[PDB]
RNA sequence: AUUAAACCUUGUACCUUUUGCAUAAUGAACUAACUAGAAAACUUCUAACUAAAAGAAUUACAGCUAGAAACCCCGAAACCAAAC
């Protein structure tokens, strides 16, 4: 093989920057805050999967449910091929019964 | 072009013994190498 | 202008006449002329506990940590986390005064 | 291997038990970090094992060296001149203490 | 006059409250002025690090959204005729220029759209994480009690050499009760610094305890968080969601 | 092994595969990069609280909650729709 033959430039983290210092702040607004907030809240993310977990096929069913009708013609087609073949995976296939 | 440093790290030392090795410098006589004191290797000599 | 004072030592030795000091702080504390038994004196009273502790600090320059404060029951207790020495010399700095043997030598780079 | 290696014959460096055996082990050298875990069981090895070796074999000269440092190295210097070093890292007392006497044997 | 603190709370009768040195920030020297007494059940707890290290992971893991993605044989760009007939060509048998086994082709077990780690350990686990964490910096003399975070100038200089005249670590955490009560002169240096950062009670964590070497906690606020964790234990199973109506909650 | 590179002694390529055998039969000129095990019903292990557990709907004659722990790749002849 092939190997660099020069070092790779510094890479150089700053763990004092406002992001890295608060992290974790408001995790317990619930407990502490008389529960008006559950913690799940306060996740930033896809809004199909927001304080929610699961498996390919139940995420791609997810997905579909919450931006079906708001998705372009060629990603809806590719999804649902996705859930298709996801769908005989899990169903049809797999070392145990 | 991978990920990483370490990578790199360890051909630079490769890098080092065939420069060295196939190139070697002139000797130089342990005094101006690090780790010496004169009083103390002199008293280890008689020991 | 709020001047630092200069940064104090974390070592303590403990004086010889430790014990002239904790009998006549525990009388100004209170005025009882040393009642006797007074080391099994308790520390219970929240008022008591702090002028005791906070003047021997003052003195002596030393104070209970908070994770020892709370086993401070009895006077006997303070007078016993005084007596230990607190040392702010490090190991290192033990090996490089033992005079270690001539064939053996310490530089230190930090 | 065998064939793959390099050989030679049994040898001391001068003759070393026809007079008075002179120990081979010229200097052992150790650098050391104050605040590093994988140096942590060679800091031990300082505090108590290093002086007893030191006395014990009074013709290794021993240089410790704190450093900033990832790897604490040790360097063995005989007297015939052949260097050697071998990685610490991360090495409890024992291991090092036993290490050592290898070295200076 | 020794600022005096005392549980409000019952303590059990067997168990001795822990007592901390009451500080103010105001003066260079006023290093003590007050005494405070600690609920054993809240900062006396027996010492489990793996409370902490569940929370730990729990404050890092489900806020995770990780979103690499890799396309599949069949998303990727054509591919649909096969591209030689099996048998006459000496060549092996392949029925799609995109494959797994072609340069440009389809990832064969990659990430796969967003992925989500989220879950929640129970209530009362990470409450418990917390009053662990408070124990560990109160032992290792990293907790300070303040009455108030009044400071006498907004100068940040001020804060950081206090710190060192103290003994306090490098990086100090700073709770208050609430938000909008706190102090302008506090705002404007902690502002400035960043290894010293001001959060109110009710966002306290495990994470940023770890994080942070020393916490300065104000009085009010020790009262507030003796109380909300305490009323996790002694409690029934929520009938509703709490926010609801109950009798005897705020 | 050897004083000595070769002479002397010992030794039926590899993988897959056939029965657990090959002197078979498949596959490989060589180099670099790429190229195939994925899910938590039941079980085990680890903790929180405990006739109760769970941050609403769930389960319970010691349970309940949370964590960790699992099930691949390439390849037809074809079939249907719509263009050309
Ligand atoms: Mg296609
Ligand atoms: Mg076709
Ligand atoms: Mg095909
Ligand atoms: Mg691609
Ligand atoms: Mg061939
Ligand atoms: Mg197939």
């Amino acid at each position: 093989a092939f190997v660099r033959l020069t070092l790779p430039p510094p890479k150089v983290v700053d763990r004092w920057n406002e992001k890295r210092a608060l992290f974790g702040v408001y995790d317990n607004i619930g407990i502490l805050g008389n529960f008006e907030k559950h913690p799940k809240e306060l996740i930033k993310g896809p809004v199909w999967l927001r304080g929610w977990r699961g498996n390919e096929l139940q995420r791609c069913v997810r997905k579909k449910k919450f931006v079906g009708n708001r998705m372009f013609i060629e990603d809806l087609h590719n999804l649902n091929k996705r859930i298709s073949y996801l769908y005989k995976h899990f169903n049809r296939h797999g070392k145990y019964r | 072009v991978k990920k990483g440093f370490r990578a790199a790290f360890r051909f630079q030392k490769e890098l080092e013994r065939w420069r060295l090795l196939r190139c070697p410098p002139p000797p130089v006589r342990r005094s101006e190498k690090p780790n010496w004191d004169y009083h103390a290797e002199v008293q280890a000599f008689g020991s | 202008v709020l001047v630092c004072p200069p940064l104090r030592s974390r070592a303590y030795t403990p004086p010889s006449d430790l014990q002239s000091r904790l009998e006549s702080h525990i009388k100004e504390v209170l005025g009882s002329s040393l009642p006797n038994n007074w080391q099994d004196i308790s520390l219970d009273d929240g008022h008591m506990k702090f002028r005791l502790l906070a003047g021997l600090a003052d003195g002596l320059g030393h104070a209970v940590p908070n994770s020892r404060l709370h086993q401070m029951c009895r006077v006997r207790d303070v007078l016993d986390f005084y007596n230990v020495p607190v040392q702010d010399k490090s190991k290192f700095d033990e090996l490089v005064a033992s005079n270690l043997p001539p064939n053996l030598k310490i530089s230190w780079s930090y | 291997t065998g064939r793959g290696t390099s050989s030679r014959f049994l040898t001391s460096v001068l003759h070393n038990g026809l007079g008075r055996y002179v120990q081979q082990l010229q200097r052992l050298s150790l650098s050391l970090s104050r605040d590093a875990p994988s140096s942590r069981g060679a800091r031990e090895f300082v505090e108590r094992e290093v002086t007893d070796f030191a006395r014990r074999n009074p013709g290794v000269v021993v240089y410790v060296n704190p450093r900033p440092c990832a790897m604490p190295r040790i360097v063995a210097e005989y007297l015939n001149g052949a260097v050697r070093e071998e990685n610490v890292n991360s090495k409890s007392v024992e291991e090092i203490k036993s290490l050592v006497q290898k070295l200076a044997d | 006059d020794p600022v005096l603190r005392k549980c409000e709370l019952r303590i059990p009768v067997h168990r001795r409250p822990v007592q901390a040195w009451v500080e103010s920030l105001r003066g260079f020297e006023q290093e003590r002025i007050g005494l405070a007494e600690l609920h054993p059940d809240v900062f006396a707890t027996a010492p489990r690090l793996d409370i902490v290290h569940q929370v730990a992971i729990w404050q890092r893991n489900f806020r995770r959204i990780s979103y690499a993605n890799t396309k599949t044989r069949a998303e990727v760009s054509g591919g649909g005729r096969k591209p030689w007939q099996q048998k006459g060509s000496g060549r092996a048998r392949h029925g799609s220029i995109r494959s797994p086994l072609w340069r440009g082709g389809g990832v064969a077990h990659g990430p796969r759209g967003p992925t989500s780690y989220y879950y929640m350990l129970p209530m009362k686990v990470r409450a418990l994480g917390l009053k662990v964490a408070l124990t560990v910096k109160l032992m290792q003399d990293d907790l300070h009690i303040v009455d108030s975070l009044e400071l006498p100038t907004a100068d940040p200089q001020y804060l950081t050499e206090l710190a060192q005249y103290r003994h306090w670590g490098s990086s100090v955490l700073l709770v208050d009760l609430t938000h909008e009560e706190m102090p302008k002169n506090v705002v404007a240096a902690t502002s400035g610094l960043n290894s010293f950062n001001l959060i109110p009670a009710v966002g306290l964590n495990v994470y940023s305890m770890l994080k942070h070497q020393t916490l300065v906690l104000t009085l009010p606020s020790v009262a507030f968080l003796e109380d909300k964790l305490l009323w996790q234990d002694s409690r029934y199973t929520p009938l509703y969601p709490f926010r609801l109506p109950y009798s005897d909650f705020p």
